[PDB]
């Protein structure tokens, strides 16, 4: 209720409604890169 | 500042696996690769 009333964006992050934000169009230099070798190595924990 | 040489001290699996695979690319020296490595360690700190 506040920060919607300090006039900025909230997201009301809820399972079961799509997250809204995802990685598709990220920048492609290679700091970048570094970091999205670095999440989906860190996404990845289903693999043991 | 130290970092330069903390970088290379601290124990780090993840920057060992980046400096493995300079070492790789270059393997000639360590008086030679050294400043290849801190090149590469300044390419992945942003």
């Amino acid at each position: 209720i506040s920060i919607r009333a300090m006039g900025g964006r909230y997201l009301p992050l809820k399972t079961g409604e799509p997250s809204g934000f995802n990685p598709f169009q990220l920048p492609p230099t290679h700091a970048n890169l570094i970091f999205l070798k670095q999440f989906v190595k860190k996404l990845a924990a289903a693999g043991g | 500042d130290f970092d330069d040489e903390l970088l290379v001290l601290s124990g780090t699996p993840d920057n060992a696996e980046i400096a493995e695979s300079i070492i790789a690319e270059v393997g000639d020296d360590p008086a030679v690769w050294l400043p290849i490595f801190l090149d590469r360690v300044k390419a992945e700190r942003s």
